[PDB]
């Protein structure tokens, strides 16, 4: 209950704020003002054309990585269990196994990127 | 569909009905561009670059250098793609 | 050289310079037209056209040259004479701590052989030429203005342009753009003639015709 | 003479790899940074209380233009022309005619304050000390206009700032 | 009475506008040191409340500070027109206020004011950073005279 | 005497070359150029201010100075085609703002001193 409240104040002030920022002012519109800006040159171009991504070995690696910490996330409470001994055990083993992960993509020159 | 040589002087031709610097009825398959119609060279240019856009294909400078008639330009056409019914 | 305000002389460079000078001509006497070394100590090659890429890279190259820089390219109008284009090369010798000028001759339609082969620092200074005086290099990577305005028609620097142009920008409200017009000046600039009626360097003298 | 400024090898002994080590680890140099950033901040500031404070400045300074009077009140110039002639950016225009009582004076004495530098050299050819470039650099204006100057806009400027003028030109005219 | 209202209203936005002035991070040449300078320790124009803004969108003031060419005249047009209004246009030099020492030249517009309005010129070649600070505290006086909403109830 | 070195052409038919295969050049490019630089003419009125700059010197008959002008030419298409030029700049050749200028004796005898 008192979330959502909290939610929807929050996002209510900041549309308030530009409900009244395109409003309130004095607007005059013509094209040259409404215009892309590249430092004063027309553009050569669309912004929409491919942007090549040279870190999209990286990227795809933050999926498999940014997973990895839901599954060790829990640990804290994991740690609370009587069976320590096979926790202990599997909690090392997965944070190695990312570290071989790592590793591996390192020494393949995975981390570098592309020209 | 295979080209043929009949077709191919059934769309140049309408090509040029529609420059609206020659008269339809006046043009003709052995019309001249220069000494007939009465159009320049720049203008021939312009006749020929059409076509290519037509059938696709380019043709170069000395060749369509040449072409200063209907049938011509449609000989050369047939030359390239192998038409001969 | 106790003279307070006369500048000294070297006579030392002057018989080097010289000497270097008649080393070039008589290695390359296909191209060499004349050869002079100024009161100040400098030496100016004057050459054919024709011997651009031979003559610098023999300078460049040589043992007893290696100018390696190429310090600057110009080019003087001087419109009497029916090449009017002058083509000055200035080179910088640092193994020999020695300049050089090297001077060539174009018109308006007659192409100069690019010397980007030999110094790739010519290949801006040969695009400010043609840009400002019109002389074509040819065999140059991108020969295009550098200086003047895109769409710029004429060349600035001969003489027989006026130093105000021919056109002026503005903007105009009715198209929303920056429009070009034919130049009117509120002040017209104001030629004022300096040149005294009395000779003053007699040794300067020309030979009456 | 000449001087390597970056051809030093490390020393490979074990306290200098270590040393290094905790610069790398512990940052220790860029800590060093901050320290002066933070000495900075403890410091008096250079800004001057502007307009109330004003910047240094020394009487060759070139500013207004303005045109002279001798003690009598007669205007100094006598259109020689000189002011014009040299002036690199040709923006006084002069006219001159025989006066009334037959002094060579002015008619015309425009200066263009949008294409001049500013340089001096007018109140250097000047031969009466008549044409100065004066003190004041707070005459920005709204228009255009406004900054090309006639005759009686000079003068006016020199009967403003008359008792400035004479006492920096009685500093430097030793040095002229 | 609603003369009052407008008034007090009118003089609240002037003050904030002119207590708030953005200029572009826009420079051409000479001018441009002195502008510099006014940013720096001494003279220090963030302490008036100017603060330098590189995009036209977040700007409020261009400072021409240069001379403005052929070439680059349709740029500054542009820039210009890309900035929101209210916007004003400082002159800082004699080659932006009407040439100067370029101004016989093929190459060089004969003042700014011929591509875009101008509200203040500062005269000098270069100006002095403590000459520029009198024509930007200048502008705020403009700015400070501005009647928009007292026009607006007696229109 | 007359033996001068050439620019590209050695004969006036190999210059008219050329001058044709600018003006193919030039007629592909109206219709990309008042696209790109988004232009309120038609194509047409574009192809038809191509066609008046290439009459213009029609009456040319030396083989270097065609190439010249062919070079020249050249250049002002590697500027409107990769967009270094701008709207202003294309819009020149038009002369919109320049209000016509009399070309007869009396509207030149009632306006001014001018030939
Ligand atoms: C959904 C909630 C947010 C929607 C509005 C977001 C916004 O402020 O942009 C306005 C957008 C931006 O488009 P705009 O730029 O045309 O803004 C309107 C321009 N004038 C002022 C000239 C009319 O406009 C709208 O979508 C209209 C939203 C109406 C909001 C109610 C306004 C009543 C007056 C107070
Ligand atoms: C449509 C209904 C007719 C009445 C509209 C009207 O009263 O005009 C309001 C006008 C009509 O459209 P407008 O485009 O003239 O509004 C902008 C006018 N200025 C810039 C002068 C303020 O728009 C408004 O909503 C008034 C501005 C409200 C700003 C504060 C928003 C608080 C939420
Ligand atoms: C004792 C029982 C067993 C337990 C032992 C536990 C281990 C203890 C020993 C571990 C040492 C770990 C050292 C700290 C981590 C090292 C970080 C590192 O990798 O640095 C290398 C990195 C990289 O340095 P580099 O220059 O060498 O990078 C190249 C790296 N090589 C050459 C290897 C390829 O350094 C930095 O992180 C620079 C950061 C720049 C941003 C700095 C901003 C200023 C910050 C200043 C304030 C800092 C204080 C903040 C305090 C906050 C208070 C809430
Ligand atoms: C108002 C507030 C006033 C009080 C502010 C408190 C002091 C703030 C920092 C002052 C900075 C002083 C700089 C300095 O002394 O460093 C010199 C030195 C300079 O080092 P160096 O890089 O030049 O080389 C010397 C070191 N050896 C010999 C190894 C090469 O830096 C230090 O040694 C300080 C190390 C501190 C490391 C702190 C990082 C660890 C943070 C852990 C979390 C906490
Ligand atoms: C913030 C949230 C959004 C806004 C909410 C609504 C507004 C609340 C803030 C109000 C700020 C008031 C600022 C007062 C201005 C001031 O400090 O005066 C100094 C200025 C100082 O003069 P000065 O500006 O010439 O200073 C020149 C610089 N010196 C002094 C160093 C040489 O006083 C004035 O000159 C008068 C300015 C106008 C006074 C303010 C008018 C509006 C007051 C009523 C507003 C409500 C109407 C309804
Ligand atoms: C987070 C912080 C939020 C802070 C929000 C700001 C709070 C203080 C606002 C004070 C009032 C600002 C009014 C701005 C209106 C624009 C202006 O400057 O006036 C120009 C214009 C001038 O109007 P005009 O009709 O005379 O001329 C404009 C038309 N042209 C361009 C053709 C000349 O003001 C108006 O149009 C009407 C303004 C009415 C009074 C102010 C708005 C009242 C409506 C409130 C909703
Ligand atoms: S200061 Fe220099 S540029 Fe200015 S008016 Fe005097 S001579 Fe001319
Ligand atoms: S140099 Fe001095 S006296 Fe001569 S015209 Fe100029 S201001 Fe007058
Ligand atoms: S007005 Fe003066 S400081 Fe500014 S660009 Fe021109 S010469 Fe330089």
């Amino acid at each position: 209950m008192n979330l959502m409240l909290a939610l929807l104040t929050n996002f209510t002030l900041a549309t308030l704020l530009v409900i009244i920022a395109f409003w309130l002012p004095q607007l005059n519109v013509y094209s040259e003002k409404t215009s892309p800006y590249e430092c004063g040159f027309d553009p050569m171009g669309s912004a929409r054309l491919p942007f090549s991504m040279k870190f999209f070995l990286v990227a795809i690696t933050f999926l498999l990585f940014d997973l990895e910490i839901a599954l060790l996330l829990p640990l804290p409470w994991a740690s609370q269990t009587a069976n320590l001994n096979t926790m202990l055990t599997m909690a090392l083993f997965l944070i190695i196994l990312l570290a071989v992960s790592l590793a591996y993509e390192w020494t393949q020159k995975g981390l570098e990127w592309t020209e | 569909p295979p080209l043929t040589l009949e077709g191919i002087k059934d769309r140049v031709l309408y090509v040029l009905k529609l420059y609206d610097k020659i008269d339809p009825e006046k043009l003709s398959v052995n019309s001249h561009f220069m000494k007939d119609l009465g159009l320049d060279s720049l203008d021939q240019v312009e006749i020929i670059m059409a076509m290519e856009d037509e059938f696709g294909f380019e043709i170069p400078d000395i060749d369509a250098e040449k072409l200063m008639c209907p049938q011509e330009i449609v000989d050369y056409i047939a030359d390239k793609k192998d038409v001969y019914e | 050289d106790t003279r307070p305000t006369v500048r000294p002389r070297n006579d030392v460079a002057h018989k080097q310079l010289s000497a270097f000078g008649e080393y070039v001509a008589e290695i390359l006497p296909k191209y060499v037209q004349q050869v002079q070394v100024s009161c100040f100590n400098e030496l100016e090659i004057c050459i054919h056209p024709d011997g651009v890429i031979p003559v610098l890279t023999f300078l460049r190259d040589h043992s007893n040259a290696q100018f390696k820089s190429l310090a600057d390219l110009t080019a003087v109008d001087i419109p009497t004479r029916q090449n009017r284009f002058e083509i000055v090369y200035n080179l910088l010798s640092l193994r020999f701590n020695s300049r050089i000028r090297v001077k060539t001759y174009t018109d308006e339609l007659t192409p100069i052989e690019s010397s980007v082969p030999v110094y790739k620092a010519a290949n801006w200074y040969e695009r400010e030429i043609w840009d400002m005086f019109g002389v074509f290099f040819a065999n140059h990577p991108d020969l295009r203005r550098i200086l003047t305005d895109y769409g710029f028609e004429g060349h600035p620097f001969r003489k027989d342009f006026p130093l105000s142009g021919y056109v002026e920008l503005r903007y105009d409200d009715e198209v929303k753009r920056v429009v070009a017009e034919p130049v009117e000046l509120a002040q017209e600039f104001r030629k004022f003639d300096l040149n005294s009626p009395w000779e003053a360097f007699p040794a300067y003298r020309q030979p009456p015709e | 003479t000449y001087k390597y400024v970056n051809l030093r090898e490390p020393s490979m002994d074990m306290k200098s790899v270590t040393d290094r080590a905790a610069q790398t680890l512990l940052w220790t140099e860029l800590i060093r940074g901050l320290g002066m950033t933070l000495s900075y901040l403890f410091r008096e500031p250079a800004t001057i209380n502007y307009p109330f404070e004003k910047g240094p400045l020394s009487p060759r300074f070139r500013g207004e233009h303005a045109l002279r009077r001798y003690p009598s009140g007669e205007e100094r110039c006598i259109a020689c022309k000189l002011c014009e002639a040299v002036c690199p950016a040709q923006a006084i225009t002069i006219e001159a005619e025989p006066r009334a009582d037959g002094s060579r004076r002015t008619t015309r004495y425009d200066i263009d304050m949008t294409k001049c530098i500013y340089c001096g050299f007018c109140q250097e050819a000047c031969p009466v000390d008549a044409i100065v470039e004066g003190p004041n650099f707070e005459f920005s204006t709204e228009t255009h206009e406004e900054l090309l100057y006639n005759k009686e806009k000079l003068l006016n400027n020199g009967d403003k700032w008359e008792a400035e003028i004479a006492a920096n030109i009685q500093a430097d005219y030793l040095y002229r | 009475r609603g003369e009052y209202v407008v008034a007090k209203l009118d003089d609240l936005i002037n003050w904030a506008r002119r207590s708030s002035l953005w200029p572009m991070t826009f420079g051409l040449a000479c001018c441009a040191v002195e502008m510099m300078h006014m940013a720096a320790p001494r003279y220090d124009m963030d302490r008036f409340g100017v603060v330098f803004r590189a995009s036209p969108r977040q700007s409020d003031v261009m400072i021409v500070a240069g001379t403005l060419t052929n070439k680059m005249a349709p740029a500054l047009r542009k820039v210009y027109d890309q900035m929101p209004e209210p916007r004003y246009v400082v002159s800082m030099g004699s080659c932006a206020n009407g040439g100067g020492y370029y101004h016989y030249s093929y190459s060089v517009v004969r003042g700014c004011d011929r591509i875009v309005p101008v509200d203040i010129y500062v005269p000098g070649c270069p100006p002095t950073a403590e000459a520029l600070l009198y024509g930007i505290l200048q502008l705020q006086k403009k700015i400070k005279r501005e009647k928009r909403l007292r026009i607006w109830y007696r229109r | 005497s007359t033996s001068v070195k050439p620019i590209f052409s050695r004969d006036m038919n190999e210059a008219k070359r050329r001058v044709r295969e600018l003006y193919r050049a030039w007629y592909r490019e109206v219709p990309n150029t008042v696209h790109l630089f988004q232009l309120d003419i038609s194509v047409k009125q574009g192809r038809d201010k191509v066609r008046e700059m290439f009459k213009k010197n029609a009456h040319i008959t030396d083989p270097r100075v065609v190439d010249l002008l062919v070079i020249k030419g050249k250049m002002e298409l590697e500027e409107t085609i990769k967009v270094w030029k701008q709207r202003t700049h294309v819009m020149r050749f038009f002369h919109e703002t320049e209000a016509p200028r009399p070309k007869d004796f009396l509207s030149k005898f009632y306006v001014g001193h001018d030939p």
